[PDB]
C-alpha cells in the first residue's frame, strides 16, 4: 500500500531543463518548485545528460519520495569544471560562483551544450567571476559587477593595473576541445522541513489498509507491518491527517 | 609602488624545516592569487603552490603534506612553511602574483633554498697575479653554500671584469674566480683590490693583487 | 599531468633575425599558455599570456599564436636585450607546468681568446693544494677546447672550467679552467702548460710557466 498527498499539478520541470537561454554561472538561476508532482523517472533514464551524481539520495528511488520543496538550480560552466559542482570541491566556480553545503541532498544534471551555446566567433554571453575577497557561502549568489582593488591604490570605477573587472568570459567557441566546451548543468536540491510535504513522486496512492501486514509508503517512508489506529498525537496518512501505530511483521 | 620581496632562504639540513616569506608592497596579498615557483640550480621551472584570496589552497604533489602557504594581512606577507625538507628541494623559490590562478604576471627576485648536511665555509680569497691589457684576478676558493659576491676597488673598477659561475668541486665545496683586464702601464701605479663578500658565513675579504717581483 | 614540450632547447641567431619557438601540449590546453623570458640571475618575466596576448610594456617584437596543442612564440627581430632563456607554460590545468625552455644566443664574428695562465699563489701552497688557472677571455663561439699539461703529461680528471654568460655589448664569451693539484705533487714537475683549441685560433696556443721562474 501507498498513501501520497493528493497534489496533481504536474512539476514545472520542463522549463527548467528545456529553457532556451541559460544564467552565467556567477548569476545562477533557482526555480522553486512546490505543491507538484514530478516524475523524475523521465530524468534519471533520459540519455541527454552525462553526469547524474546524487547525494543523499539514490536516483532510482526518487519516484517513491516526497520533500517540502524542490529547487532547482541552473547554469552553464566549461565541461571539465563539472566535477567542481559537488559539495567539498575547492576552485573558482566552487568557491566564488556556486557552492553546495556539507551535507547536500540533491542531484547534479548536466549536458554537453556546444551546438546550443558555442559561436563561431566566440560566444562571449556566458560569464564566471573571477576575483572575489571571500569564498561564496553555500547557496549564496553574487552578481556585483565592482571594479576589484588588487592593489592599495583606490579603482573609482576605472578599470586598469591592479584594477580589474571581476567577470571573465568563457568565450565558447565550436571547435573547443570537449573540456572547454559549455554544459548546461541543473542543481536538484531536495528539502525536508518539519511540514506537509508538496512535492511528490507520480505513485497512485491505494487504499489504507489497517490492522493487516502490509509493505506500505507514506510520503517515502517504507516499512512492512501492520497499521493500526494510534492514540499518540503530535506515521500520519497524508490524506486524512490521522494517527497510525506501526508494528512489525514479515 | 610594486615590489615582491622574498626573505628567508638559507642552508638547511635534511629533514629540517624552513619558513619563506615574501613581503610585498601595493599588491594587497589577502586580495590576490598568490603562488609560490622554484627553479633548481641550472634547471627550469617548478610550479610549488597557490593561495586564493578565499583561503583555497592548491600544492604540486612533490610537496604535499611538507609545505604550507599561508599570510599575514597586517604585514602583507606571504609565508611558504617547509618541513621534512629533501635534497631535491634545493633550489631558488620565488612568490609571485596570479593574475587569476598561475597567471604569474609578476615575480619578486627570489630566495636561495639550500637543502645539505655540509657545513657553512667562508671562502680563503688568493691573488692571479700579472706578469697593454695584462690580466689578473682573485681565487675564491673553498666556500659553501652559494653565493659569493665580488667586486673590484670597492665598486669602481667595474670595465673587462669577469666574475664566473661558481662550480662545485669534488670535494663538495664552491670556488670561482673573478678576473680583470687592466692596462699593463698600469700596473705598479694603480693598486687593484678584490672585494669577495660570502654572506652564508659573515665573511668579507679584500684581496690586494700586485705583480709577482 | 600535462607536458609541454618545448622545440627548440637552444638556439643561435643574428640581430635582426626572425626567432621562432614552438610548444606543444599533451593535452587539450585551449589557449592557456603563457610564455616568459628569464635573464640570467634574474626572475623571470611574463611576455605573453593566453597564447597570443602581449603585457603592457612588451615590445611589439614579442608575438605568440595557437589553441589547442600546439604553440608558437615568435621574436621579430631579435635584439642584444633579448639573449635569455624562454619557457612556455600551461595555466589552466592543475598542476601548471612549463616547457624545459629555450636558451637564445646572439650570433656574431669569430674572435679569438686572449689566453693567460696563473701559477698558484705561494698563499695556497702553505696550505697543502695548488690551483692553476688559466683565462680564455672574450672569444666566440662558445666552443673552446682546454687541454692541460704538466711536464708534458697530459691531464684528465683534475681540472673544472666555467664559462661566463654571453656580453650584453662584446657579445663574446669568456672561460677559466682550473687545474687542481697537492703541493706534494705540484712540486714534484717544473712545466705547467695550458693548451687552447678555437675556430678563430689557425693552431692551438699554448701558455706555459716553469714552476720557479
Ligand atoms: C525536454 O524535452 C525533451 C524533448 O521534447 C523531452 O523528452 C524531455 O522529457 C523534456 N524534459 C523535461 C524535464 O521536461
Amino acid at each position: 500500500i501507498v498513501r501520497f498527498p493528493n497534489i496533481t499539478n504536474l512539476c514545472p520541470f520542463g522549463e527548467v531543463f528545456n529553457a532556451t537561454r541559460f544564467a552565467s554561472v556567477y548569476a545562477w538561476n533557482r526555480k522553486r518548485i512546490s505543491n507538484c508532482v514530478a516524475d523524475y523517472s523521465v530524468l534519471y533514464n533520459s540519455a541527454s545528460f552525462s553526469t547524474f551524481k546524487c547525494y543523499g539520495v539514490s536516483p532510482t528511488k526518487l519516484n517513491d519520495l516526497c520533500f517540502t520543496n524542490v529547487y532547482a538550480d541552473s547554469f552553464v560552466i566549461r565541461g571539465d569544471e563539472v566535477r567542481q559542482i559537488a559539495p567539498g570541491q575547492t576552485g573558482k566556480i566552487a568557491d566564488y560562483n556556486y557552492k553546495l553545503p556539507d551535507d547536500f541532498t540533491g542531484c547534479v544534471i548536466a549536458w554537453n551544450s556546444n551546438n546550443l551555446d558555442s559561436k563561431v566567433g566566440g560566444n562571449y554571453n556566458y560569464l564566471y567571476r573571477l576575483f572575489r575577497k571571500s569564498n561564496l557561502k553555500p547557496f549564496e549568489r553574487d552578481i556585483s559587477t565592482e571594479i576589484y582593488q588588487a592593489g592599495s591604490t583606490p579603482c573609482n570605477g576605472v578599470e586598469g593595473f591592479n584594477c580589474y573587472f571581476p567577470l571573465q568570459s568563457y568565450g565558447f567557441q565550436p571547435t573547443n576541445g570537449v573540456g572547454y566546451q559549455p554544459y548546461r548543468v541543473v542543481v536538484l536540491s531536495f528539502e525536508l522541513l518539519h511540514a506537509p510535504a508538496t512535492v511528490c513522486g507520480p505513485k497512485k496512492s491505494t487504499n489504507l489498509v489497517k490492522n493487516k501486514c502490509v509493505n506500505f509508503n507514506f510520503n517515502g517512508l517504507t516499512g512492512t507491518g501492520v497499521l493500526t489506529e494510534s492514540n499518540k498525537k503530535f506515521v500520519r496518512d497524508p490524506q486524512t491527517l490521522e494517527i497510525l501505530d506501526i508494528t512489525p511483521c514479515s | 609602488q610594486v615590489q615582491l620581496v622574498e626573505s628567508g632562504g638559507g642552508l638547511i639540513q635534511p629533514g629540517g624545516s624552513l619558513r619563506l616569506s615574501c613581503a610585498a608592497s601595493e599588491f594587497i596579498v589577502s586580495s590576490n592569487y598568490m603562488s609560490w615557483v622554484r627553479q633548481a640550480p641550472g634547471k627550469g621551472l617548478e610550479w610549488v603552490s597557490l593561495l586564493y584570496s578565499g583561503g583555497t589552497t592548491y600544492y604540486a604533489d612533490s610537496v604535499k603534506g611538507r609545505f604550507t602557504i599561508s599570510r599575514d594581512n597586517s604585514k602583507n606577507t606571504l609565508f611558504l612553511q617547509m618541513n621534512s625538507l629533501r635534497a631535491e628541494d634545493t633550489a631558488m623559490y620565488y612568490c609571485a602574483r596570479d593574475r587569476g590562478p598561475w597567471l604569474h604576471d609578476y615575480w619578486g627576485q627570489g630566495t636561495l633554498v639550500t637543502v645539505s648536511s655540509a657545513s657553512t665555509k667562508g671562502p680563503s680569497v688568493f691573488p692571479l697575479a700579472p706578469s697593454g691589457t695584462a690580466a689578473l684576478g682573485c681565487l675564491v676558493k673553498d666556500y659553501f653554500p652559494e653565493p659569493v659576491t665580488v667586486s673590484w676597488n670597492s665598486g669602481a673598477l667595474t670595465s673587462g671584469v669577469h666574475t664566473f659561475p661558481a662550480v662545485l668541486q669534488s670535494s663538495g665545496l664552491y670556488s670561482l674566480s673573478s678576473v680583470v683586464t687592466v692596462p699593463s702601464s698600469s700596473l705598479g701605479t694603480q693598486t687593484y683590490i678584490c672585494n669577495v663578500n660570502h654572506k652564508p658565513s659573515n665573511t668579507k675579504v679584500d684581496k690586494r693583487v700586485e705583480p709577482k717581483s | 599531468d600535462i607536458v609541454m614540450t618545448q622545440s627548440p632547447s637552444s638556439l643561435s641567431a643574428s640581430v635582426g633575425d626572425r626567432v621562432t619557438i614552438t610548444c606543444q601540449a599533451s593535452q587539450d590546453i585551449n589557449k592557456y599558455c603563457n610564455w616568459y623570458q628569464q635573464k640570467p640571475g634574474k626572475a623571470p618575466k611574463l611576455l605573453i599570456y593566453d597564447a597570443s596576448n602581449l603585457e603592457t610594456g612588451v615590445p611589439s617584437r614579442f608575438s605568440g599564436s595557437g589553441s589547442g596543442t600546439d604553440f608558437t612564440f615568435t621574436i621579430n627581430s631579435l635584439q642584444p636585450e633579448d639573449i635569455a632563456t624562454y619557457y612556455c607554460q600551461q595555466y589552466d590545468n592543475l598542476p601548471p607546468t612549463f616547457g624545459g625552455g629555450t636558451k637564445v644566443e646572439i650570433k656574431r664574428t669569430v674572435a679569438a681568446p686572449s689566453v693567460f695562465i696563473f701559477p698558484p699563489s705561494d698563499e695556497q701552497l702553505k696550505s697543502g693544494t695548488a690551483s692553476v688557472v688559466c683565462l680564455l677571455n672574450n672569444f666566440y663561439p662558445r666552443e673552446a677546447k682546454v687541454q692541460w699539461k704538466v711536464d708534458n703529461a697530459l691531464q684528465s680528471g683534475n681540472s673544472q672550467e666555467s664559462v661566463t654568460e654571453q656580453d650584453s655589448k662584446d657579445s663574446t664569451y669568456s672561460l677559466s679552467s682550473t687545474l687542481t693539484l697537492s703541493k706534494a705533487d705540484y712540486e714534484k714537475h717544473k712545466v705547467y702548460a695550458c693548451e687552447v683549441t678555437h675556430q678563430g685560433l689557425s693552431s692551438p696556443v699554448t701558455k706555459s710557466f716553469n714552476r720557479g721562474e
